[PDB]
Formats: C-alpha cells, sequence, structure tokens
C-alpha cells in the first residue's frame, strides 16, 4: 500500500488501506527507497550483500 | 565595522560586522570556559557578520547606510540597515555563452593563445572558430551570409 | 589532487531518460569553472554544449565507490542497454574525419600506376613509414590508391587464407595490400589482429566494426579503440575542408 | 549583389586580396605551421555575450 | 543499491548519520551505517494527523 | 536469467540482481519523444488495455459466415461447424472495410460471405480488442 | 540613451553631466548614470559623445548608454570568424576564442 | 593481452577482474568489504595489505589489485 | 648539396622587416617560420604599465571632476601605451595637467631609462574645472599577465592594478617559396615578415626569439 | 626575459631502434613549437646513405618478371629499398650482388666495396630455384630525408626511392602537465623509430645540433635578453 500511495490517487489508496487494515510487508525496491533500506535488487539481494571475505593462507604467509 | 570603499574583497571576507545577543544556553563548551574564567560582561554575542558569498569577489564601489538615529524610515524593530555594492570585471571564459543573431548559441570550450589560432596569409589570427556541422542542419544560413 | 586520485564522481544530466543518464568518471582537476565532458558520452546524456549544465555527486562509502568504479563507470557502459547498439560511437565530427581519411580518390597525388613502358611501378612502398615520408613531401596523397607491404596488420579473411592458408598470419609476416594510406592509418587504430577493413568509413561501417569489437573483444579494448578513433577523427576532421 | 561584392573586395595594406570570390581563404595552422589543405570561409560575425 | 541508500539517508535527512559521516571522513574512519530518513518520520506524523 | 536471455548492455547472459523491469520501462520510454490509432496514443491505448476505438471484432468459433450487405451498416451471423448455435456480431460500421484473409482453399481475397472462418479470425480491418483476444 | 530635448550648443561636458545652452538663453543639464546596477546586475554606464563646442539638434543623441555606440544598439562585437572544425574543441556547438 | 597499459581507475582490467567472480555485483561487495578491512587495519596500526601499495593508494585500489592476484577467498 | 643557411634582412619601415633564409631542406620552411612566429608572439620581452594611482580616486568605477572620460575609459585609453624601460625594476612615471586641454601621452614625465614612444596618444580631455594627477608604475616583463590583485601584494587601497600586455611585436607572418626542379636539388626559401610596436626593431625581436629557441633546442644533447 | 624552470629530457627505450623522449615541463605554447620542428628535422635533415638505382641482369625492356627467381621485379625493389647501407665517400658508389646456388639470397651475399657498410646482412632479399642465377647492381648515395625516383639514358638501369633518412617513423604529442598551480604547462612526447645506423639518441642529438646551428642565424643579429633556462 505504501508503493501504491506514492504512484497515483493517494487519498483513495490510503482510505481503502485503512478500511482493509492493510499491512505492507515492506518488500519491493520502491518501499525500501522510501524507508531507506537496501533495495532487494542488484547489490542489495542477500546473495551478494552478505559475503564472507578473508585472505588465503598462502597469501597470509606472503 | 563596515568594509572600506575601494577594498578588494575575496571569497568569505567580512563586509559588515554585526553581533547578536546570545542566550546562556547556546554557548559552546569552549565559549563557557572563556566566559567563566574571565567573568566577562553579560552581553554574550554571536558573530552574524555579513560575509562575501562563495564565487563572489571584486572592489567595493559604494556603501549606503540607514539608521534610526536619523529620520531614515525602517520597518518595525530594525535599528540599522547597510548596503554594500561590489563590482567585478568579468573577462570572457570557458563556459561563457555566446550567440549570434540567428539562433547560433554555444559555450566557449577553449580559449587558445593568439599563436594557436588559424591565421590569414598576412599573419592576422582569426578570433572565433565556429564548427561547420552546426550551420546546415539548424537551417539558419543567414549567419553565413552575414559573415 | 592527492585526495582526488582514483576517487570516482558521478555525472548526471537531466532528463535522466535511461540509466546511462548517470555515469561514473574519474575526475582530473581543470583550470576554470566548467566541467569538461568526454565527447563520446554525449549520445548517452543527450548532451550538447549550447549551454547545458550537469550535476556532480560524490560517493563516500566504500560500497558506493565500488559501484561507481565497476557498475556505473563510463568506460564500462559503451552499449545501449535498450538495443545493444554502441552509444560511445564516433559522432558527427569524428565521422566526417574518418570518412575523409578513408575515401579513395581516383587520380590523386602519388597514385599507383600500371607500370606501362620502360617506367616501372611507382605507387609501391616498402612500409607505411615510407608512405608517411612520401606524404611529408607533396609526393603522396593520404586518400590516393597505392600498394603497401604491411607487417603489423592482419590481412583480410580471403587474403590470409590464400597467402598463409591454415597457418594464421603472425605479427611480422608481411603482405601486399592495395589500399590508401588513410585506410592503413585507420586500421592502425583498430586492435592488433583485426582483419584489415579496406572500405570507405561510413557511419554504418563504423557501427558494424564497433559491434564486432563488442561481440568478440574485451570491454576495455573497445574503450581504448573508441578513444583512438576519437583522436584520429578529430585530427583528420579539421584537415578535411568541410565548410559552408 | 552579395556574390558580386566578394569579387571587388579592396585589398589589405600590402595589396593582397585575402578572401576570394567564394568567401574563403587559405589559413595556416598556427600549431604545426603547415597551411590547412583547403580554403575556409572567413569573415566578420556579430557575436554577443 | 548502496549508492542509492547513501544518497537517500546519510546525504539528505539521517540527522545522526550526516554528523557521523563528517566525523568519519575527518578521522579517516569507515563511513557509518545509514539510519532512518527523517522524512519518513514526518510522513508517519502527517498520516497520524 | 536463462528465460530473459542476454543483457543488451553487457553482451553476456543477464546477471542475477538485475532489475530488468526498470531497464525495460526506460528502454520503452526513452525513444517515446520521437513518436507522432495514432502513435504514442496507441501505445498508451495498448498498455492500458483499453477497448480501442475502431473496434474490429474477432470470431468466437470455427463456422460458416453470413454477412448481410447494408448501405448504412453491416451485420454478421456465424453457424458453427461443431454442432453449435448461431453467434451474432452486429451493428458494424459502413466506414470499416473487411479483412483480406487467406481462406481455407488457400486463395487470399476480400471477406466473402458463405465461406469458412477459423477461430479468432479478425472480422474487419482496424484494431482488435485484446480482451476478446 | 540621452537625447537633446531642444537644439543648442554644449556649454559644458563632463563625465558627470552635459549642459547645453539653448538658443533663447535657457540651459538644460543632463546628468549621467555612471556605473549603475540594473535589476539583473548588469551595468548601466552612460558616456557623453559630444565635445565642448558642439552644436546639437533636438532629437540628437548626446550620450551613449549601455549597449549603444554613437546612438545605435551595439549588443555585441564584430569578430573575425572562420567556419571549420578544429581538433574537436568546437565539437557539438562549442566555440573556440582567440 | 592485446591492450595498452591502463590508466588510473582502470588499473586492473575490468574483464580479468570479472573472471575471478560470478558477476559484477559480487565483485562490488567483494572489493568493498576488503577495502573496509584495509581501512580498519590502517586505523589500528585485521589483515594488512597483501600487495605493496602505491605512495598514497586508496584502499579500494589495493583491494582490486589483491582480487586481481587471487589472494582472497569469497563465499556467497 | 651542402650549403649552410644564410639570414638576410630586408627592411620596409622603421618597425617592419622581412627576413630571408634561402637554403633549407624541402618541406622544412613552414615549420621553422612557424616556430619563429610562435616565439615572437609569445615570449619577446617588453615593458608596460602595472598599476596606476589617480589623485582623488580609490577604484576604477568612478569619475574625476572636469574629465570627459571616466577612470575605466581612461585605463582603456592607457592600454594603447607603448613604452620601453631599461631598469628591469618597478619604476614610476608621473602625469599632471590642469585647465582646459587634451591630456596626451606626451604630457607624461618618464624617469631615466623609461621612454614613451607615442607622445600623441590621446588619454583624456580636461575642461576648466578639470585637474588630473596620475602615478604610473612601469615594470619589465614578457607575454601577457592579468592585473595583480591587492591581496597578492602588500598594496594599499588606492592602487589600481592594470593588465600588462608586455609583448612588443605586433604582427608576424611567413611565406615559403618552394623551388622543386626536375633535378635532385629542391629547396624552400623562407621569408618571415615581422612588425613590432615601435618599442624595438624587428631585428631585435627576431634576435631575442632566436636566442630563446637556441636555448630551448639545446636540450636534445 | 626572466628565468624559467629548466625542462628535462627523459628517455624510455622501447626497442633498440625505437625510443620515446619526454621533454617536460615547457612553458605554455612551446610544446607544439618544438614538436613539428624536431619531427621535420629528424625526418629530413640527418644525412645518410641509401640505394638510388639498380640494374638487374636478364631484363632491360620488360621489368615485370625475372627468370630463375620466385619474386618479381617490384617486390625486389621493395625489399631492396629496405637495405640499410652507410657510405663514407660522397660519391655514387656501386656494389654487386651475385648468387647461383639454389637457396636464399640475403644481404650478407652482397660484396660491399671499401667505404660502405651493410648493417642488416641477415635481411632476406630473394629466393633462387634450381639453376637460378641472380646478378644485380646497386647504386649507393648519401643524401637526406626521402627522395623519389629521379632518367633513362642507358637501358637496364631503373631508379628507386632513396630512403636516405636514418630515422624511419617519427610522431609527437603534447600533453598538459602542471608545474605548480598551473595545469596548462606543456609536455612534449616524441616517438622515434630509426634504422640500425644510429640509435634514436644520436638522431635526436644530431637534430638538436642542427636546429641550434640554424636558429644561431637569428641569434647572430644582436645580443638581447631572452628566455634563459640553463641551470
Ligand atoms: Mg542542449
Amino acid at each position: 500500500w505504501l508503493s501504491a500511495a506514492s504512484f497515483q490517487e493517494t487519498t483513495r489508496v490510503l482510505t481503502d488501506a485503512a478500511i482493509n487494515c492493510r499491512s505492507d510487508k515492506l518488500n519491493g525496491l520502491k518501499e525500501n527507497v522510501i524507508i531507506g533500506k537496501l533495495i532487494p535488487a542488484g547489490t542489495g539481494i542477500n546473495r551478494y550483500r552478505n559475503i564472507a571475505v578473508q585472505p588465503t593462507e598462502e597469501a597470509r604467509a606472503a | 565595522g563596515i568594509v572600506r570603499i575601494g577594498a578588494e574583497v575575496r571569497d568569505g571576507d567580512i563586509l559588515v560586522g554585526k553581533v547578536t545577543p546570545k542566550g546562556e544556553t547556546e554557548l559552546t563548551p569552549e565559549e563557557r570556559l572563556l566566559r567563566a574564567i574571565f567573568g566577562e560582561k553579560a552581553r554574550e554575542v554571536r558573530d552574524t557578520s555579513l560575509k562575501v558569498p562563495h564565487g563572489e569577489s571584486g572592489k567595493v564601489i559604494g556603501i549606503r547606510v540607514f539608521s534610526r538615529e536619523d529620520e531614515d524610515e525602517l520597518p518595525a524593530g530594525v535599528n540599522e540597515l547597510v548596503r554594500v555594492y561590489v563590482a567585478q570585471k568579468r573577462k570572457i571564459s570557458d563556459g561563457d555563452k555566446l550567440a549570434g543573431r540567428h539562433g547560433n548559441k554555444g559555450v566557449i570550450g577553449k580559449i587558445l593563445p593568439v599563436e594557436d589560432m588559424p591565421f590569414l596569409a598576412d599573419g592576422t589570427p582569426v578570433d572565433i572558430i565556429l564548427n561547420t556541422h552546426g550551420v546546415p542542419r539548424r537551417m539558419n544560413i543567414g549567419q553565413i551570409l552575414e559573415t | 589532487e592527492e585526495v582526488i586520485a582514483e576517487h570516482p564522481v558521478l555525472l548526471n544530466r537531466a532528463p535522466t531518460l535511461h540509466r546511462l543518464g548517470i555515469q561514473a568518471f574519474e575526475p582530473m582537476l581543470v583550470e576554470g569553472k566548467a566541467i569538461q565532458l568526454h565527447p563520446l558520452v554525449c549520445e548517452a546524456f543527450n548532451a550538447d554544449f549550447d549551454g547545458d549544465q550537469m550535476a556532480v555527486h560524490l560517493p563516500l562509502s566504500a560500497e558506493a565507490q565500488a559501484e561507481a568504479r565497476i557498475l556505473m563507470l563510463s568506460s564500462n557502459n559503451i552499449l545501449s542497454p535498450a538495443s545493444g547498439r554502441p552509444l560511445a560511437m564516433p559522432r558527427l565530427d569524428m565521422v566526417t574525419g574518418l570518412y575523409y581519411l578513408t575515401t579513395e580518390v581516383p587520380g590523386d597525388t602519388g597514385e599507383y600506376q600500371p607500370a606501362s613502358g620502360d617506367h616501372p611501378e611507382t605507387g609501391v612502398y616498402s612500409s607505411p613509414a615510407e608512405a608517411i615520408m612520401a606524404a611529408d613531401r607533396g609526393v603522396l596523397s593520404v586518400r590516393a590508391k597505392i600498394k603497401v607491404r604491411l607487417t603489423q596488420l592482419r590481412p583480410p579473411v580471403e587474403i590470409e587464407a590464400e597467402l598463409f592458408g591454415h597457418s594464421g598470419w603472425q605479427p611480422g609476416d608481411a603482405w601486399m595490400a592495395e589500399t590508401t594510406l588513410g585506410r592503413v592509418m585507420f586500421n592502425e587504430l583498430l586492435p592488433l589482429g583485426y582483419p584489415f577493413v579496406n572500405k570507405q568509413m561510413h557511419k554504418k561501417v563504423q557501427a558494424a566494426i564497433i559491434n564486432d569489437l563488442a561481440e568478440r573483444y574485451p570491454m576495455i579494448v573497445v574503450a581504448q579503440t573508441v578513444d583512438k578513433l576519437k583522436d584520429a577523427g578529430f585530427y583528420w576532421a579539421t584537415r578535411s575542408g568541410v565548410t559552408v | 549583389e552579395l556574390q558580386g561584392l566578394l569579387s571587388c573586395t579592396l585589398p589589405n595594406r600590402d595589396g593582397d586580396v585575402l578572401v576570394d570570390a567564394d568567401g574563403k581563404a587559405m589559413l595556416f595552422d598556427g600549431r604545426s605551421g603547415e597551411p590547412f589543405p583547403y580554403p575556409v570561409t572567413v569573415g566578420y560575425m556579430y557575436i554577443m555575450k | 543499491a548502496y549508492t542509492l541508500q547513501e544518497l537517500l539517508t546519510i546525504k539528505s535527512d539521517d540527522t545522526v548519520g550526516r554528523v557521523k559521516v563528517y566525523e568519519a571522513i575527518v578521522k579517516g574512519e569507515n563511513i557509518p551505517e545509514p539510519g532512518i530518513p527523517e522524512s519518513f518520520k514526518v510522513l508517519l506524523k502527517e498520516l497520524q494527523s | 536469467a536463462t528465460c530473459y536471455g542476454r543483457s543488451m548492455a553487457t553482451g553476456k547472459l543477464v546477471d542475477i540482481g538485475e532489475a530488468v523491469g526498470i531497464v525495460a520501462a526506460q528502454s520503452i520510454g526513452e525513444p517515446g519523444t520521437q513518436l507522432t490509432t495514432g502513435g504514442l496514443p496507441r501505445v498508451q491505448e495498448l498498455f492500458e488495455a483499453r477497448v480501442p476505438r475502431g473496434k474490429a471484432p474477432i470470431a468466437d468459433v470455427t463456422g460458416r459466415v453470413r454477412l448481410e450487405d447494408g448501405e448504412r451498416f453491416y451485420k454478421i451471423t456465424i453457424v458453427p461447424d461443431d454442432g453449435g448455435e448461431e453467434v451474432v456480431y452486429d451493428k458494424i460500421s459502413k466506414r470499416q472495410r473487411l479483412r483480406v484473409f487467406k481462406h481455407e482453399d488457400g486463395s487470399e481475397r476480400v471477406l466473402s460471405d458463405g465461406d469458412h472462418v477459423e477461430v479468432g479470425q479478425q472480422l474487419m480491418e482496424g484494431s482488435a480488442d485484446p480482451h476478446e483476444v | 540613451v540621452v537625447v537633446a530635448e531642444e537644439s543648442g550648443v554644449i556649454e559644458e561636458v563632463s563625465a558627470d553631466y552635459i549642459t547645453v545652452m539653448h538658443d533663447n538663453g535657457t540651459r538644460r543639464t543632463y546628468r549621467m548614470r555612471k556605473f549603475a546596477r540594473s535589476n539583473h546586475g548588469t551595468c548601466a554606464n552612460q558616456c557623453p559623445i559630444v565635445d565642448a563646442g558642439d552644436r546639437v539638434e533636438a532629437g540628437q543623441v548626446i550620450a551613449d548608454g549601455p549597449c549603444t555606440d554613437d546612438g545605435e544598439m551595439a549588443l555585441g562585437k564584430n569578430l573575425l570568424v572562420a567556419i571549420m572544425p578544429w581538433e574537436g574543441h568546437n565539437y557539438e556547438d562549442a566555440i573556440i576564442l582567440s | 593481452g592485446g591492450y595498452d597499459t591502463p590508466l588510473g581507475i582502470t588499473n586492473p582490467p575490468i574483464d580479468e577482474l570479472l573472471d575471478r567472480v560470478s558477476s559484477k555485483y559480487a565483485l562490488v561487495i567483494y572489493a568493498a568489504k576488503r577495502a573496509r578491512q584495509i581501512n580498519d587495519y590502517y586505523n589500528q596500526l585485521y589483515v594488512g595489505p597483501l600487495v605493496e601499495p602505491g605512495l598514497q593508494e586508496k584502499p579500494l585500489s589495493i583491494a582490486l589489485r589483491e582480487i586481481h592476484a587471487d589472494l582472497l577467498e569469497h563465499t556467497e | 648539396i651542402s650549403q649552410r643557411p644564410t639570414l638576410s634582412e630586408d627592411v620596409l619601415t622603421d618597425n617592419r622587416s622581412q627576413f630571408v633564409i634561402e637554403p633549407l631542406e624541402p618541406g622544412f620552411g613552414y615549420t621553422l617560420g612557424n616556430s619563429l612566429r610562435r616565439t615572437l608572439l609569445s615570449s619577446i620581452p617588453g615593458a608596460a604599465v602595472t598599476s596606476i594611482r589617480i589623485d582623488g580616486v580609490l577604484h576604477e568605477f568612478t569619475t574625476v571632476p572636469g574629465v570627459k572620460e571616466d577612470v575605466t575609459e581612461i585605463i582603456l585609453n592607457l592600454k594603447s601605451l607603448v613604452v620601453s624601460s631599461e631598469e628591469d625594476e618597478p619604476v614610476t612615471m608621473y602625469l599632471r595637467k590642469q585647465g582646459p586641454g587634451e591630456v596626451t601621452a606626451g604630457d607624461i614625465v618618464p624617469p631615466a631609462g623609461v621612454t614613451v614612444h607615442n607622445p600623441g596618444m590621446h588619454i583624456a580631455t580636461l575642461n576648466d574645472k578639470g585637474k588630473l594627477e596620475v602615478e604610473l608604475v612601469v615594470e619589465r616583463g614578457r607575454g601577457y599577465v592579468p592585473a595583480v590583485q591587492n591581496r597578492a601584494s602588500g598594496a594599499e587601497i588606492g592602487r589600481i592594478p592594470v593588465d600588462s600586455i608586455y609583448s612588443p611585436v605586433l604582427k608576424v607572418t611567413y611565406k615559403v617559396d618552394a623551388t622543386r626542379v626536375e633535378q635532385r636539388t629542391d629547396f624552400d626559401k623562407l621569408i618571415l615578415d615581422v612588425e613590432t610596436k615601435n618599442s624595438i626593431s624587428p631585428r631585435d625581436a627576431l634576435a631575442s626569439a632566436g636566442k630563446t629557441l637556441v636555448e630551448l633546442f639545446g636540450l636534445a644533447r
């Protein structure tokens, strides 16, 4: 509903969201943009955003 | 506290000095120490002087001042009102916009030394080099005739 | 200049119609108050110099600098994300230049002759350097047809199949080419090992060559070849005599 | 009339006509020194700041 | 994603993030983690109004 | 990634995190300024799935066609070949032509009454309703 | 631009003002806006274009304001121009200046 | 091996770097986290630079040169 | 084939001369003439006015009572001053004038070693109420240098910095004659035309250019 | 008039016959001033010896096919214009090349008269089949730069293009370097590829000496203050 409120017809969307007591799961790049969270695309998906990086032992010796 | 006529002011220089009464809660830690060690007067003042904005410079060519001490009318609660006039001589530069009278506009991409310009057979260097590819498609051929 | 080194900035020109409307660049200090923009990124920005302005954004975090250097770097985005066609392609002036450089003019100065009579062949040169020497004097025209012995350029498909067969041509193996010195200087810009293109460089042909260099060569080699073509076409565009 | 005027252009102080009847002229490249290969249209244009 | 988050949190309205960014850059430390955009708080307050 | 295919920008297979939806929206919108039913209005008519003006109905089922010629308006009735019942498309505009479709015998010609009609065949020239499709 | 309201002879000319003695004996003096700021920060600076003895007619221009030369709108300069590309510095509407 | 010596920001060719990783985003986060490690090391004196740095080389350039030399592991 | 090049002067006026260099290799004339022209238009030493102080003014954007011109126009007029100095050190000239008349460059009293070559150059016109008193600092330099602001100097307020156009050469062109016979002896004859600003002769300017170019080309050794 | 920060001449040796010199830093404008002059001087002023004309046996009217060999006339002229020769006496010295055995005629099979030297004796010249007889005359002269074929008056002798210049290919480029606070200073970069007669260093030194002597003509007109940069 947060995504739809920012596109068009904010009043109608907000009214119908209040009546239906909607709950936004906050998953979607536009919503993350609004709330300031890493968008779930590109470098923001959990595959790349959580990476373990450590030097090798052959390089730690050299 | 006003700059002197004829002064060359730079980026950030003070034009008119002006102090403002400050409350005893706005003081910085370094400020509270200097106020308490010396026990200065109750007139704690913050610096609100008029400074030169960024990208500005020139000679101060004029000053005008109005005061409530004189019959000069001012809005409610304004004691003094001072205007400083700064003049600058701008030579032509990169990024400056030139245009003929036929809609042929463009910015200066390069100012070449007089020795770099294409020069006529007698040594006269040309002053402005206009690119050919602009003339035919913009449909303004008068600029060529004018030439 | 010490803190600027290898710290990318982001350049943007509104309206940002596609993602190429924001590109990362390495900044170098310039005297003056104007941003200097590479002439090859104007197609992506839809930028001209009739008074246009652009915005500079400074990434701070290590992740933002990495995204600038890798994802949004100028030399990493040469092709249109919409059609795959090259956008960092030689445009009007560079076109005009390279077109003039590779045109063939029948009967130009120092043109090849059939060597009829007691006079032998004249439009033959041992190396492109000798042709450059002949062009220094008024002897040879850049757009004049000649025959040259080339040792550092790959021959065309048919000529390489006929003069070298199964064993591919190698850097150093000479061969005779019937072209203009301008086309030799053009193919000197293309990467070592690209089949010689003996054509008059229309914009379509340039688009085709860059399409192939994208389809087969690394991105960085394309980013270097387009710069070489930029320099060459700008040099030869003023000396082409296009005037109104 | 404009084409006709370019023919009877008065010469410079040395008696040389610098601009032909096509409105072009032979310029030298003040960087390399060699003359530019083809004549270039030169003239006087009103430019505004 | 990270550039977009940085542009929209610690360059506009993360009231603590911008000061922490100044401190980190002045001391050569790593740039801190983004906070919550103040404009989002203002949106919530306007909706509650 | 495999169903999407190559990334136009990179020339290789599209990566994982790519938000190809925004790339597609930008690729469709960027050259929109060049367009001149009409041009861009027709694009908006399609992307919004609106019932197009100048509607050309299509056939619901394979059958025999009967087109009644009228000066002001046309009218069509279809008798199905599957043992069905009559479908009625009516009130056609006299300003609309007839689709030149290749019949079952192979010969392409103007829409001829008393001939075979397949399923979803465009009955007249113009633009068909995508809801009916 | 400053224009004579009535015929006469210049009685005095300074960078500050120009005073003209008419024929009936009356005098008229015109002061000069000197280095005045416009609404848009451009400079309005008038300069007399007559000398001490000159006789001027009614309707004649006495002083030249901004963007005026001898009484005519002079918005630019006569520049020696060559139409040609030049090492891509005038590329895409850019301009090269001596 | 058919390219000229790269300048500045392109010190390792982008293609050779892309070989070490699965895609561009992975390399981005790779180098970013390695650079954060390097800057923490420089603030404490934690693993120091694995290749001799330039005079004043940014940690990101050091990390890119390290990834180019196959001196780091990566687990998606 | 061998014959050393010879330089022959050929004067036309007191401040314009041609210079002929006959035995040069073919294709070698244009580049040599152009190097000489670059050096002449670039790096010929000269002298000009650095700053001025007019009595009764503090900045350029004002008027002096009784003077028809303003200070900006007066400085624009002074731009055309041709002057020569042997001091190689900031020296000062003075100018005073009163009553009606036309202040010209001849009205300037230069110190020893400093000479003003165009005494008739118009500077200002003064009336009954007009009095002009100007100090002019002359320095010796080369090329072109923009006015040195009073921040980079210990200069006080009254000083008015001025652009210094130090170059004394006025216009330089060249022309080559290519003798390309059917035989093996081909050669270009260079003819360099030099005109100076009446401060020095073309001979001296060309000599300075030659010294600068010799000193530069001595690097490749 | 004043003193200038002295430019330095750095050398980078790419190959034994090819080098890159860097003159930096120059005052703004002097990059292109020194560049074209040094290029033309290197290319067309250093004296060197080269082939002027050849007389090939067995063909004097035809000039298209030489019996007994695989190459034709024009390719022979080509790879003979590549012969690196240097002579002492300034007179058109004649040399001879002969070979009978089925094999390859190289530049080491030429009999060089006294006072001349062939610097690339391993260079390939021709290929002799079985029963292949090769006999060719070679005229050598000392000149400068590049001269096209100047003839007749005796059959069999054909003039060729005389590449007298001991340098082969010269290019230059002016980049922008900053001395301090001034990013517009000039930096000249020469790329010179020569023969094996003289190294690029010697060619540059000779061109510099020539240009010094040349502008000495303008120096000799007076003794006036100019730009001084020594030390
Ligand atoms: Mg624009």
